[PDB]
RNA sequence: AAAUACCGGCACGAGACCGAUAGUCAACAAGUACCGUAAGGGAAAGUUGAAAAGAACUUUGAAGAGAGAGUUCAAGAGGGCGUGAAACCGUUAAGAGGUAAACGGGUGGGGUCCGCGCAGUCCGCCCGGAGGAUUCAACCCGGCGGCGGGUCCGGCCGUGCCGG
RNA sequence: ACGCGUCCCCCGCGAGCGCACGGGGUCGGCGGCGAUGUCGGCUACCCACCCGACCCGUCUUGAAACACGGACCAAGGAGUCUAACACGUGCGCGAGUCGGGGGCUACGAAAGCCGCCGUGGCGCAAUGAAGGUGAAGGCCGGCGCCGCCGGCCGAGGUGGGAUCCCGAGGCCUUCCAGUCCGCCGAGGGCGCACCACCGGCCCGUCUCGCCCGCCGCGCCGGGGAGGUGGAGCACGAGCGCACGU
RNA sequence: AGAGUGGCGCGGACGCUACGCCGCGACGAGUAGGAGGGCCGCUGCGGUGAGCCUUGAAGCCUAGGGCGCGGGCCCGGGUGGA
């Protein structure tokens, strides 16, 4: 039962997307590895910068 | 101010109560236990508090000065009255009338009073 | 003051202040030394309760 | 058996505003008492513009308030704006003013008081005139939103001008069998 | 900024400025008469005629 | 929120709320835009019509940068230089008309609509309309091209 | 409002202290409830794990229905099954 | 080499997830028992007592199965032993039986038990009989608080004004 | 129908009282029986008798049906989420909002900050396939005359219209001229939102003739009047989140 | 309910949870479907009742009472032990 007017799409849902799931859980996890990275590695160059 | 919190007050508190169609305010200086703008104490500047002692001799009463504004314990003041219970409500009604202190709940204080002492009145 | 009471705080212990303690709480170390402090500050009874 | 129709026998207008605020409340609760004290209309006015919402209330301009106030015959006489008066860029003069209004924006509160203005509350507006004595009561342009473009006669039919729910306008987006008179028809 | 500077409605609605042009506030509660059959009693149609 | 929903009102119904003979079944009508020429000719055509057919040379390797081109008018011309080359505009009696940049404000075409103050200032911009040409050259005001 | 009061510091023993230090303009500023109420449902929203059920878990065992008939309800059953 | 993916395994932590027909099918000697000639399919299943203090002693009876004792706070926890729901059967007591049976309305009769009724609320003001309490109007001393010290003084405050 | 000092057509306060067919029931009248089986029992246990009384859900216009399924009971059990919209409601700032990605500082995978991390979305400007263009003008002089030297006013006009402003005056005390404040009002306008039309402007195009311009004097470029069509201008309003349909 | 210029005493109820109160009138059927309110109830999260009790928490029956126009609740008696 298709409503009145309004805008169209092409929902692409037809495919079977429930097996190709990627969501975002490590975002806070990546930040704090990458942090932690920048950290080792400014520990590493001692007295070259951070840009170098 | 004055009437700004009271509708923050009346949403939720602690003393108020929501059971069996009854819902009031159990504030000590709520006399009556009536839970309305008019009987509360706390946030009008003149407060008037009939309560009894610790020992059963009389009717303490906790007065409120000007300077009370922030003040919990140092703006409240306590007096006890041990006397019968006609000088007590002709002292009481003279506070009310001729130091012109608070002149609203005149008849809710005598009959708070006449209760008191019936409460503190020794059992047959 | 009244929503202070409605939560269900101890607030007749504190006289007059909206409380600021000198600079001198955060030299403090010992726990004895804390129940000291609220000894002295009379703020017992929230914490009793 | 009495044939009376009950469809409208409730009034759909509100009773009470459906905002949850304790300073407008209290506001509304005040003007309630001066519009059943004053026989004026004025409280009316104003106690129904407090029941009309922010979605029910165009955003008024500046350079529409001074052309308003640019009118002859109010001369030393002061307006009061139910509604927010959003600044406009698109003004280099102006002179002294006495704005009270609900909601003023920083930029047309900087040109006030860089002019000399003073902005008051409604409580002292109310002391000065309960019954409105000495006020203009002023409301916002309605037609300033993007909906009353597609209000009206449905598209997709000759002679209508009104904007269809297009997800994105451009070169071939309904434009060959509908807009053309060589392929097919046009209306 | 605040909606209303001084906030205390009742101190508002005491002020003599509002108070000095007001109409009086009719303070009379109005019950319903029962309506007795002038045909029968005797002393109503006396007063209505 | 579902105690905050219909489903909690409707409890103790046999179709909840879709009719007592057609019930709200899979599919009645069709998937989407399924029979789009034949019943829903109506659907479509007297709401969107248009969509149907080829228009215009097909550009197959467009790019918006090129085709990006913002304008701007000259009423809102002095809301972006502050409010001290306003007061010295007016101060001068000689006329040394300020320079406004639109390439700093990252307009191109300069055009007119509104009411501009009779002062003259320095306008370099890419593009200019021949009305607001008239206007500048009507109110004070030099017309400088940038490449 | 604008007016704001003196503030008398007390010491760490109990006593007062000479130092006033004038109130600041956040004592009295407007209160407002409901975004305070709205914000809060949120944040303890944006600190909750979340769970799931094994999906997997039904569609290994393989199943098909009869039909009509056969003393059964329409119902896909197991197909075999010695116990 | 660099930031990219991880549903299996090696070590953990956490949870607004579920709680014995639920949660992995499997919380226990679970792909285990079992079925099919085979590729294969695929179960049922927790709660004694804190502590076994697990019942010695007498009798009936071939033994099974009873009747008295003992333990413990209680067997009201008796070897398939947390508590003890309905559908179902029987027993003790009460009622009815020539228009299966039952229900909705009006009451009538008998009992189940409940009213702690079976000599039955009183309260304010005035007066009288004999009472008791050194107890009141009124006046000094000390302490506390409020109306407004109108027009006594000085600080403080103002998204006030005018300045240096 | 009932003292007179005050206008004829014509011969401004009395004190008390009794009782009431006078704005919805009272008695200032009464009697009995009760401490070992009587008093009250509507709710609930059983029985008796009077009236009514086709078995619950589905289908169809029409079902209790010789239309369908139902032996009983405990437990379980059937419009959920994301994405994209149309509308309604709440908050914030406002021609801006939004950090949803990036960086800096047990609960806390919380939280704070960036502004030269606003890179970027949306919208205040439309019309065209594109080459492109682009959203008022009016008044007075120099010149029966085209072009330009000057000054002034400025986002249109008409009608219906919320509410304010002014007021022909009025609003009672042994006497009369007589002051500011307060209320109402004959009548006249500025006219709020909104509605109806006439407009003016822009863009693609048709018809009509003419005027201008030059480092590059032409198959050059610009302009005027009347129509046609436009999701247009007529003085911003949207953005980000939460819920429901 | 106006204002000015001149010829013995020490007394008086309810009220106003202003998201509360009552006054005066009209009406009471209705499936599908839509709108509003539940001091109706189950299980979880953040606070709160100086909350509860081995001298009985929760759950199960009942010829006992009353509260309801309702979704339901309270204690009288038996089981029961956190």
């Amino acid at each position: 039962a298709p409503s009145r007017n309004g805008m169209i799409l092409k929902p692409h849902f037809h495919k079977d997307w429930q097996r190709r799931v990627a969501t975002w859980f490590n975002q806070p996890a990546r930040k704090i590895r990458r942090r932690k990275a920048r950290q080792a590695r400014a520990r590493r160059i001692a007295p070259r910068p951070a840009a170098g | 101010s004055a009437h700004l919190q009271w509708m923050v007050v009346r949403n939720c508190s602690s003393f108020l109560i929501k059971r069996n169609k009854q819902t009031y305010s159990t504030e000590p200086n709520n006399l009556k236990a009536r839970n309305s703008f008019r009987y509360n104490g706390l946030i009008h500047r003149k407060t008037v508090g009939v309560e009894p002692a610790a020992d059963g001799k009389g009717v303490v009463v906790v007065m409120k000065r000007r300077s009370g504004q922030r003040k919990p314990a140092t703006s409240y003041v306590r007096t006890t009255i041990n006397k019968n219970a006609r000088a007590t409500l002709s002292s009481i009604r003279h506070m009310i009338r001729k130091n012109k202190y608070h002149p609203d709940l005149r008849m809710a204080a005598i009959r708070r009073a006449s209760a008191i002492l019936r409460s503190q009145k020794p059992v047959m | 003051p009244a929503l202070v009471m409605s939560k269900g705080h101890r607030i007749e212990e504190v006289p007059e202040l909206p409380l600021v303690v000198e600079d001198k709480v955060e030299g403090y170390k010992k726990t004895k030394e804390a129940v000291l402090l609220l000894k002295k500050l009379k703020a017992w009874n929230d914490i009793k309760k | 058996g009495v044939d009376i129709r009950h469809n409208k026998d409730r009034k759909v207008r509100r009773k009470e505003p459906k905002s949850q605020d304790i300073y407008l409340r209290l506001l509304v609760k005040l003007y309630r008492f001066l519009a059943r004290r004053t026989n004026s209309t004025f409280n009316q006015v104003v106690l129904k513009r407090l029941f009309m919402s922010r979605t029910n209330r165009p955003p008024l301009s500046l350079s529409r308030m001074i052309r308003k106030m640019k009118l002859p015959g109010r001369e030393n006489k002061t307006a009061v704006v139910v509604g927010t008066v959003t600044d406009d860029v698109r003004v280099q003069e102006v002179p002294k003013l006495k704005v009270c209004a609900l909601r003023v924006t920083s930029r047309a509160r900087s040109r006030i008081l860089k002019a000399g203005g003073k902005i008051l509350t409604f409580d002292q507006l109310a002391l000065d005139s309960p019954k409105g004595r000495g006020t203009v009561l002023l409301s916002g342009p309605r037609k300033g939103r993007e909906v009353y473009r597609h209000f009206g006669k449905a598209p997709g039919t000759p002679h209508s001008h009104t904007k269809p729910y297009v997800r994105s306008k451009g070169r071939k987006f309904e434009r060959a069998r509908g807009r053309r008179a060589s392929r097919g028809y046009k209306n | 900024m605040h909606k209303m500077l001084n906030t205390d409605l009742s101190r508002i609605l005491k002020s003599p400025e509002i108070q000095r042009a007001l109409r009086a506030p009719r303070k009379k509660i109005h019950r319903r008469v029962l309506k007795k059959n002038p045909l029968k009693n005797l002393r109503i149609m006396l007063k209505l005629n | 929120p579902s105690r905050l929903r219909k489903t909690r009102k409707l409890r103790g119904h046999v179709s909840h709320g879709h009719g007592r003979i057609g019930k709200h079944r899979k599919h009645p009508g069709g998937r989407g835009n399924a029979g789009g020429m034949h019943h829903h000719r109506i659907n479509f055509d007297k709401y969107h019509p248009g969509y149907f057919g080829k228009v215009g040379m097909r550009h197959y390797h467009l790019k918006r940068n090129q085709s990006f081109c913002p304008t701007v008018n000259l009423d809102k011309l002095w809301t972006l230089v502050s409010e001290q080359t306003r007061v010295n505009a007016a101060k001068n009696k000689t006329g040394a008309a300020p320079i406004i940049d639109v390439v700093r404000s990252g307009y191109y075409k300069v055009l007119g609509k509104g009411k501009l103050p009779k002062q003259p200032v320095i306008v370099k911009a890419k593009f200019f309309s021949r009305r607001a040409e008239e206007k500048i050259k009507g109110v004070g005001g030099a017309c400088v091209l940038v490449a | 409002a604008c007016a704001r009061p003196l503030i008398s510091v007390y010491s760490e023993k109990g006593e007062s202290s000479g130092k006033n230090v004038t109130l600041p303009a956040v004592f009295k500023a407007p209160i407002r409830p409901d975004i305070v109420n709205f914000v809060h449902t949120n944040l303890r929203k944006n600190n909750r794990q979340p769970y799931a059920v094994s999906e997997l878990a039904g569609h290994q065992t393989s199943a098909e229905s009869w039909g009509t008939g056969r003393a059964v309800a329409r119902i896909p059953r197991v197909r075999g099954g010695g116990t």
